[PDB]
């Protein structure tokens, strides 16, 4: 088996700059290295074939080079449309392998989240469960910390977090933190709180509600 | 131009079997050697099988458990999988090979799990009574307790397409949970009704939940 | 590993220097002699019948599809480096045929058994050790390049184009293989004598037909080949792996320069001296690479010079057929037809090539076993799945390659002396 290791595993590029991506493999493979680009809900798209040769219909900003034991994929003047995962593949034999992948994301001016918190539904309760939902929308950068406080005391576990892919339009992330409890446990406490800590503000964004309403 | 449409994906228990299909068109299936490539839910991208018109080669991981075949008369390629494992889960892609994988397929999805298909429960997310009554209100839909993937969520039957966020499902012990958020002006809601349209194909369930304040 | 190719070509440089570029001057005369009319002086079959036997083995799917594999992976410049393989290889094939004179005929009729394993016996005894090694390799190596590669390529190619060809193509190839090689080499010379020229003239004319219809593209097609092969734009001699390695590796496959699997047929010739037959043998490369392969390479580049849709990702045998069908009305049918005879030719010759090296080990006791095995393995090769068969073939050929090359290096003095005898006979 030939192992191809790609670096960097993920990067964020300020739009309009130039970036260089690397696919490095265990053993010499001459010029039999190919590059693809994949987007959400899509198959990989061939960008560069046989190390340096150019595929038709793919913009000239993409360029690839190297042979043997060092390969680099070079993009000049990035654009937001280049957001995706970039993978490398080698044609050594017939069992063509692939790289772990490199995630390309976009840099934008920092933006603060839009926090919203929701108490459990009346329907969920009659079904024997209670889920508390916190929505953190349209924020950049992705690095965010969400803290759940029940009656002033932090809750470490029981939290489900999910993130969206970078937004196509405004390059902003969003996430949902869902805290799940049984009905009986939910009814034991009075105050549920969502604390979002972001680089945008020294003081966190706090939203909470009391069950006694 | 060239057409590659995969089909036959589904949910199969471990140890089970199924065969995929890749109806091809726009060129000569007979002249070209074809490949099967699969991508795991974590963007793995792993090679599976090779075939030309006579002889075939297989990856060591699947040797003896996969059978690749071809039917140049019906311009379709097959991949027969048996004694399936959990690791076989992924998107199976059809493609034609030489040195680079230029023309790819749509992809079809295989899920290998002992889990049982279960319809979702849809609960509405509406703000608490003592909300700050800001210029814009944010509402939500919570879709939980469903297997297998996927679910399709639309707001007001597609009338609300801007300002919606549907978050990727998260799997916890045999079941999936998903939430979606919509943002509308406070003038509209509750004056204009806002509804959640959730559909789970595997369970043949379609439900609508109307967001009503508390 | 592939150091042997640097070794193999190194002899080609070496012998050409020691033999002072003999090939360029002797080539017309050898061509005149090879196809000359009317000789019977201690031999199994004619000089011509020996060449057609050797050419039958030398001409194989490597001429059709092996070039295509090189053209894609190594670029069009690989053709030029395929040429350098033959040109310098001419001396190598000659030295093989000359030293085949140190041959002693076997029992069970004359039959005669000459080959590199015999040279080694008549070397400076280690030669006994090398010869038994060479036969050990060549007896096996015949099944790969001689049987399995050729029998599989046609079977798959016929199934793609005509599709009524599971094992059926394997069956008829076995029957027609047994019928000819049943009567030993004397029967082979009959079939290879008629088949090869009909095969070569059929293929080569179609290429000249293609060149005639597209005259203007010829010289630029030469240009891209020459512009490539010497394209150092990328990498410090990194085209070695791209064009040179694929040109040499695939080139050695088609013309079989120094694998020592050529003169085995040369021995059966009715020759007055080694020099008589060794010149006709040296023509084997020229017809394979410079004539047949170059014919095949020229069409491939021309299609690349054109646009033509969908050939961009074609494996090999299908590429040339599609490249032919693109430029000619029935080019696809032509190439697939030639592929049948091209491979069938190589099956018969390589059967004799494998036989004689086999009998060195076991005697004539098992010659029946080798023949029936070759026929059976030919049937299996069409049905069986041998995706990477070329790779193991190249290893066996290289394994075959190592000993004989050492012999040609050590016995360079013998042939150059033996040459100074024959060229003296050439003034009378």
């Amino acid at each position: 088996d030939i192992a191809m290791t790609q670096s960097p595993a993920s990067l964020s590029a300020s739009v309009g700059e130039t970036v260089t991506i690397t696919c490095r493999t265990s053993e010499n493979i001459a010029s039999a290295l190919a590059w693809y680009q994949q987007k959400q809900g899509k198959s990989p798209q061939l960008l560069v074939m046989n190390a340096k040769t150019l595929a038709a219909g793919v913009p000239s900003r993409f360029s690839g080079s190297g042979s043997g034991t060092a390969f680099s994929l070079k993009i000049n003047s990035l654009q937001p449309e280049d957001f995706g995962s970039y993978s490398c593949q080698h044609a050594a034999g017939w069992l063509l392998t692939f790289g772990g992948g490199t995630k390309l994301e976009i840099k934008r001016a920092d933006a603060a989240p839009t926090v919203s918190i929701f108490p459990p539904s009346s329907e969920q309760l009659t079904s024997g469960g209670a889920s508390v939902v916190c929505f953190l929308n349209n924020f950049y950068p992705k690095d965010i910390n969400v803290k759940w406080k029940i009656d002033g005391s932090e809750r470490q576990n029981g939290v489900l977090n999910s993130w969206t892919d970078q937004d196509s339009a405004d390059s902003t992330y969003s996430m949902s933190s869902t805290l799940t409890l049984t009905k009986d446990e939910y009814e034991r406490h009075n105050s549920y709180t969502c604390e979002a800590t972001h680089k945008t503000s020294t003081s966190p964004i706090v939203k909470s509600f009391n069950r006694a309403e | 131009e060239v057409k590659l449409e995969e089909s036959g994906g589904g949910l199969v228990q471990p140890g089970g079997s199924m065969k995929l299909s890749c109806a091809a068109s726009g060129f000569t299936s007979s002249d070209f050697a074809m490949d099967w490539v699969r991508q795991s839910p974590e963007a793995g991208l792993e090679w599976v099988a090779e075939i030309a018109a006579s002889e075939r080669h297989y990856a060591e991981s699947v040797k003896g458990r996969f059978t690749i075949s071809r039917d140049d008369s019906k311009s379709s390629v097959y991949l027969q999988m048996n004694s399936l494992r959990a690791e076989d889960s992924g998107l199976y892609y059809c493609t034609r090979t030489a040195g680079a994988c230029g023309q790819w397929g749509t992809g079809t999805t295989v899920t290998v799990s002992s889990a049982k298909t279960t319809p979702p429960s849809v609960y509405p997310l509406a703000p608490g009574s003592a909300a700050a009554a800001a210029s814009m209100v944010t509402l939500g839909c919570l879709v939980k307790g469903y297997f297998p993937e996927p679910v399709t969520v639309t707001w007001n039957s597609g009338s609300l397409s801007s300002g919606v966020h549907t978050f990727p499902a998260v799997l916890q012990s045999d079941l999936y949970t998903l939430s979606s958020s919509v943002t509308v002006p406070s003038s509209t809601w509750p004056a204009s009704t806002v509804t959640c349209n959730v559909a789970h194909p595997a369970s043949s369930t379609k439900v609508d939940k109307a967001i009503v304040p508390g | 590993g592939p150091y042997m190719l640097v070794l193999l070509l190194g002899t080609g440089i070496f012998l050409t220097l020691r033999l002072g570029f003999m090939q360029i001057h002797t080539l017309p005369y050898a061509l005149k002699l090879a196809f000359s009319k009317h000789e019977t002086s201690e031999g199994d079959i004619s000089h011509f019948q020996a060449l057609m036997t050797a050419l039958a083995a030398t001409i194989g799917t490597g001429n059709i599809a092996g070039v295509a594999t090189a053209y894609v992976l190594g670029g069009p410049g690989a053709i030029f480096w395929m040429w350098v393989t033959a040109f310098f290889g001419m001396a190598t094939k000659y030295a093989e045929a000359v030293l085949a004179i140190k041959y002693r005929t076997v029992d069970d009729n004359g039959e005669m058994a000459g080959g590199p394993m015999y040279f080694l016996e008549k070397g400076l005894p280690l030669g006994k050790i090398l010869g038994v090694a060479f036969a050990f390799f060549g007896a096996f190596a015949a099944f790969g390049i001689g049987n399995m590669v050729q029998t599989n390529s046609v079977a798959d190619a016929v199934a793609s184009n005509f599709g009524v060809d599971p094992l059926i193509t394997g069956f008829v190839l076995a029957i027609f293989t047994a019928a000819v090689i049943l009567g030993g080499i004397k029967s082979i010379g009959k079939a290879t004598g008629i088949i090869v020229p009909f095969m070569a003239v059929f293929y080569i004319l179609a290429g000249l037909v293609i060149l005639a219809m597209n005259i203007g593209y010829i010289i630029p097609a030469f240009g891209t080949i020459f512009s490539s092969a010497f394209n150092f734009s990328a990498g410090f001699g990194a085209l070695i792996g791209t064009a040179i390695m694929w040109g040499v590796k695939r080139g050695v496959f088609s013309n079989e320069a120094g694998l020592g699997s050529a003169p085995i047929a040369a021995a059966a010739a009715k020759t007055d001296h080694p020099g008589r037959q060794a010149l006709v043998s040296m023509t084997g490369t020229f017809l394979d690479t410079i004539v047949v392969c170059t014919i095949t390479g020229l069409v491939l580049t021309i299609a690349g010079l054109k646009a033509f849709p969908g050939l961009t990702d074609l494996t090999g045998a299908s590429l040339t057929a599609a490249s032919f069908d693109a430029l000619m009305p029935m080019g696809g049918l032509i190439v697939t037809i030639g592929l049948v005879f091209f491979a069938y030719s190589t099956v018969l010759g390589w059967s004799y090539y494998g036989e004689k090296c086999f009998e060195y080990l076991i005697g004539t006791k098992g010659i029946r076993l080798y023949r029936i095995a070759f026929v059976l393995v030919a049937f299996w090769g069409a049905t069986a799945s041998l995706p990477l068969v070329w790779n193991i073939a190249d290893t066996l050929n290289g394994a075959m390659a190592i000993p004989n090359l050492i012999g040609l290096l050590l016995l360079s003095g013998v042939v150059v002396s033996e040459t100074k005898a024959f060229n003296e006979i050439r003034k009378n």
